[PDB]
RNA sequence: CCUCCGCAUAAGCCUGCGUCAGAUACUGACAAUUAACAGCCCAAUAUCUACAAUCAACCAACAAGUCAUUAUUACCCUCACUGUCAACCCAACACAGGCAUGCUCAUAAGGAAAGGUUAAAAAAAGUAAAAGGAACUCGGCAAAUCUUACCCCGCCUGUUUACCAAAAACAUCACCUCUAGCAUCACCAGUAUUAGAGGCACCGCCUGCCCAGUGACACGUUUAACGGCCGCGGUACCGUGCAAAGGUAGCAUAAUCACUUGUUCCUUAAAUAGGGACCUGUAUGAAUGGCUCCACGAGGGUUCAGCUGUCUCUUACUUUUAACCAGUGAAAUUGACCUGCCCGUGAAGAGGCGGGCAUAACACAGCAAGACGAGAAGACCCUAUGGAGCUUUAAUUUAUUAAUGCAAACACCUGCAUUAAAAAUUUCGGUUGGGGCGACCUCGGAGCAGAACCCAACCUCCGAGCAGUACAUGCUAAGACUUCACCAGUCAAAGCGAACCUCAAUUGAUCCA
RNA sequence: GCUAAACCUAGCCCCAAACCCCACCUUACUACCAGACAACCUUAGCCAAACCAUUUACAUAAAGUAUAGGCGAUAGAAAUUGAUGGCGCAAUAGAUAUAGUACCGCAAGGGAAAGAUGAAAAACCAAGCAUAAUAUAGCAAGGACUAACCCCUAUACCUUCUGCAUAAUGAAUUAACUAGAAAUAACUUUGCAAGGAGAGCCAAAGCUAAGACCCCCGAAACCAGACGAGCUACCUAAGAACAGCUAAAAGAGCACACCCGUCUAUGUAGCAAAAUAGUGGGAAGAUUUAUAGGUAGAGGCGACAAACCUA
């Protein structure tokens, strides 16, 4: 089947500017109390999540360096210790991942 | 008799143009 | 085209010569004869049809020994490697020609008739009337050209004047100078006529391409034609 | 998780995912592939070179085969040149296609079917399915199983319309007809058991009669050349006509004009199907080959049994597709459209016209009744003094070959004729209740057309294509008629010269003879 | 306000005048070995004759005359006479040309597009859209109206036809380009006038001069000369491939690779101008196939399918 006539710009404007086509305004956006960047209420904050992901990447790189190769996952719990921090009694018997920076305030 | 009209290729320069 | 005939060899030899098929194509490259093409590759064996060819520095009648009788791909009749003096040569083998046989080639026309013995070459004037001959020459010293296929045998009918009358296998009569040489007996491979091809593949092996599929109406030529035997072909 | 692969050589291409920097598998610059592998060879003159290969040994062959030097003379004294990359070539493309060889025969090498979500229809691929098991359908197509038997055609293996037909068509061994007595480019480095031009189609039984006609060959022959192969009167056989012979053997409702679904028996519950038969063919029939038959066939029919989603009768699920989100982003089409339904109208089937009815606005997903929907200036049919292909026993020719004969010259060549072969050029009228067939095509009389004239019809009816008489049926000339043009056809006063035409049609231009 | 719009000179057209280091024919652009091989030979056809067949054109004046000619379409003499730029184009124009380049084709061969500042860069306007989607009803307009619509009237255009809203053709739309050439004889207007005209020609008011009438695109075709057998048909040379099993020297069987393409489905602007998946035929031969060569259109080649000869 082929068009029998060219559809006019008036009809085309009707079709493509019908509110069903138009983008819907989102009212679920809100400010993150932690960093103040915008976030959707149900979604996690992009800025804070990126902070956590970068810290996780550093920790995981240290984990890989300590493991030294594939298939060397430890059989014990792991604890991340930052500069100026010593293992506690609970931390005893756990693999220590040392990070060469001050503990982040958000991290606890 | 079989009727076949060979396709006609438009010149390449028309579609090869660049800014 | 750039077609050059493979028949460029100038010196006679016993070695099989590497041939080149034509496929029925003329030197211009166009098909001149249909139904020829492909087939098993073959090597040509130079046949000395001038049976009385006395060796260099020699003359007169001479004998030769049959080393072997060999199938020839280029010929219906099988050939024989006949050796005499210090030379060998391929010749056309007669029916009852075995290895080790002695073959006499002479140019002498005696007053009487030589006792015909199969395989030997004598001038037609020296043969008894009615003897079976083959490899007959049109002219004295021309070389054998007639009665060369398998099982073909000419007949010596008359010897009037210094001429001989020969019944060719096609029954045509031929007058030739009695000095021209012809071998005694019939050509070998007499049963060649009773060869069954069996399959189209064997024809293709022999090198005969299939006939054209186009249907031809048969004209007035088609009907059986009974004609009087043509008159004698004379060469005197 | 996949692995068709993959790695090399060849061929092809020619720097085409190496580095750096800019942009936004691109641009510019820089770099690179190093010969041993491969290519690029050989001083002459003669002279040698029968004995395959196949583990080469037995064997068996046929289609009869890639693999060799010597003699003399020359001559050493001095390792260049070129390919080497890649994700690659031919297909307009990073194209599911094409693409030789050696190894790897599933991999050591090479790769990723899912952009994300949902799990609507319709669509594609696949799997499973109660009971039934072809009841579907043109047909067991497809799918599932592994499955019998009978026919037609063709013997068989092969070949063919690349891109709608793979066949029963073409070829084919076998058989047969015709032609040819011969060598230096095919046939053939051959010679009648050979070669070529053909027909038919292994084999088995056969291939009947005919040369009157045409053709061919001969100066009558020939049908395995084109082809043909009957009647009449009397009551199957008794006589006769005609013909060249009157269709023989065989088979037969055939793939065989129609009748046709021929008539029967078997087969089915039922059969225009299939198979077996017939006083079954005046349109069967014998190398335009006839019957029989072994094998074989993606050939065409029929069928037992099984099998199954073919179907009764559809359902469920997975993947793809799909819809939604993101990126990128065509195509035919399109007069403008503010683009409803019914009836009627009309260029003879209306969204637009008339009378009614209906009627806020726009999206999204489906559907295919219409827009005489898109697509290809319909391939069907007709027309065109438009083409082309092919065949001839269409018209015109023999320039060209081959023969002859006559000249010319002393067989060849040249010129002129004749005959064939091969061809070449060109055409294939019109009317027409569409075209074709049939009929007709010009002229006159009568109706249609009653009365000045004129009037069509493939409307109705009659006729003509002369005949007779005369030889002034001579010559001239006003004025008129006119078949609706012109051409042509008509009448005619007066005058000269003399005597003292009938007939409705009864015909035809120019040029040229 | 975006796409965009414009622009003036790059050049070209018609005339006049004037005559115009090395490598490379082998596989061209390849330093360096016995050759022998050498060119000349009527154009045809389309077309016109309304077909087609003989035939049909390739200074002035005599003259379109003598002649030729299916005496018709048409063809057509000779004697004789005397002989310095642009009322051009200006980037769809003018050369095809920025270039015979890019690109396309095996080859012969075909064949493009386009650029715009300034003295110095060492300084408002087409279509289409957006601003700004839409309100019942209808060739979209007109009469109107206070009022856009509502009311009433109105069957797009062109071509073709007896007759079209026609559900007959064309058209999406904008810009640019794109199609009436001329004699005879007349008519009008001048000049001169029994003469006119700047030899020739005409003339019983004619002659001389001027004005004013004759389109565009489209075939299948025909012929000539080139180019093509890297596809395909067949052939030539010298090569290569064919596992495994059954059988046994087989145009044998099953079956891979390989070749082919039976049937179904999908696809039908497709992955593909003939493919994919399944299924299937052959697969030691009349097999398949790599390389090079050959046969060329009045032809080749053909196990004739009027097959194939660069879709
Ligand atoms: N009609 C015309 N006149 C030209 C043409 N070329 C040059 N001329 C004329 O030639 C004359 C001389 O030209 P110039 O260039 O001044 O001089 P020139 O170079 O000596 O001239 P030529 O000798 O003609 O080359 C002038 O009158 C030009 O108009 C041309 O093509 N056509
Ligand atoms: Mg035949
Ligand atoms: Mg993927
Ligand atoms: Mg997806
Ligand atoms: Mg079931
Ligand atoms: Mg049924
Ligand atoms: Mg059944
Ligand atoms: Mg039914
Ligand atoms: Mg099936
Ligand atoms: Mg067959
Ligand atoms: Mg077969
Ligand atoms: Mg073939
Ligand atoms: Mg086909
Ligand atoms: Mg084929
Ligand atoms: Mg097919
Ligand atoms: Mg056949
Ligand atoms: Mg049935
Ligand atoms: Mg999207
Ligand atoms: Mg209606
Ligand atoms: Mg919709
Ligand atoms: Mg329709
Ligand atoms: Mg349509
Ligand atoms: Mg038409
Ligand atoms: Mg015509
Ligand atoms: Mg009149
Ligand atoms: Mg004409
Ligand atoms: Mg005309
Ligand atoms: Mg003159
Ligand atoms: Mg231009
Ligand atoms: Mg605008
Ligand atoms: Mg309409
Ligand atoms: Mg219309
Ligand atoms: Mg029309
Ligand atoms: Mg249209
Ligand atoms: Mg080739
Ligand atoms: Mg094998
Ligand atoms: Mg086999
Ligand atoms: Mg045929
Ligand atoms: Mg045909
Ligand atoms: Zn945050």
């Amino acid at each position: 089947a082929a068009p029998k006539n060219r559809r006019t710009i008036e009809v085309n404007r009707c079709r493509r500017r019908n509110p069903q086509k138009l983008i819907k305004v989102k009212n679920n956006i809100d400010v993150c109390p932690e960093c103040g960047h915008l976030k959707q209420k149900h979604v996690l904050c992009a800025y804070c999540y990126e902070k956590v992901c970068k810290e996780t990447a550093e920790i995981r790189r240290q984990i890989g360096k300590q493991e030294g190769g594939p298939f060397k996952a430890p059989t014990i719990e792991t604890v991340v210790l930052y500069t100026g921090e010593t293992p506690s009694e609970q931390d005893q018997g756990k693999r220590i991942i040392e990070r060469d920076r001050k503990r982040p305030s958000w991290f606890t | 008799k079989k009727r076949f009209t060979p396709p006609i290729y438009q010149p390449k320069f028309k579609t090869e143009k660049e800014f | 085209a750039n077609f050059v005939s493979w028949k460029s060899r100038t010196k006679y030899t016993i070695t099989p010569v590497k041939m080149r098929k034509s496929g029925g194509r003329d030197h211009t490259g166009r098909i001149r004869v249909h139904g020829i093409g492909g087939g098993h590759k073959q090597r040509y064996r130079m046949i000395d049809f001038l049976r009385f060819r006395p060796e260099e520095t020699k003359s007169g009648p001479f004998e030769e020994k049959v080393i072997q009788v060999r199938y020839d791909p280029c010929r219906s009749a099988d050939i024989a490697l006949v050796a005499g003096g210090s030379r060998k040569r391929w010749i056309i083998a007669t029916e009852n020609m075995q290895a080790g046989d002695t073959i006499l080639n002479s140019n002498h026309i005696g007053r009487m008739a030589v006792a015909a013995r199969e395989g030997d070459a004598h001038p037609l004037g020296a043969l008894p009337v009615g003897t079976l001959i083959n490899n007959v020459e049109s002219e004295p010293g021309r070389g054998a050209q007639y009665i060369r296929a398998a099982g073909t045998c000419g007949v010596l009918l008359r010897k009037v004047n210094g001429t001989a009358i020969i019944q060719l296998p096609s029954k045509r009569q031929m007058q030739v100078l009695e000095t021209c040489v012809a071998t005694v007996g019939r050509v070998s491979n007499v049963d060649h006529n009773k060869r069954v091809i069996g399959k189209a593949g064997r024809n293709r092996w022999l090198g005969k391409r299939p006939n054209s599929g186009r249907w031809h109406r048969k004209g007035g030529w088609a009907g059986r034609k009974i004609r009087p035997l043509p008159p004698m072909k004379s060469y005197v």
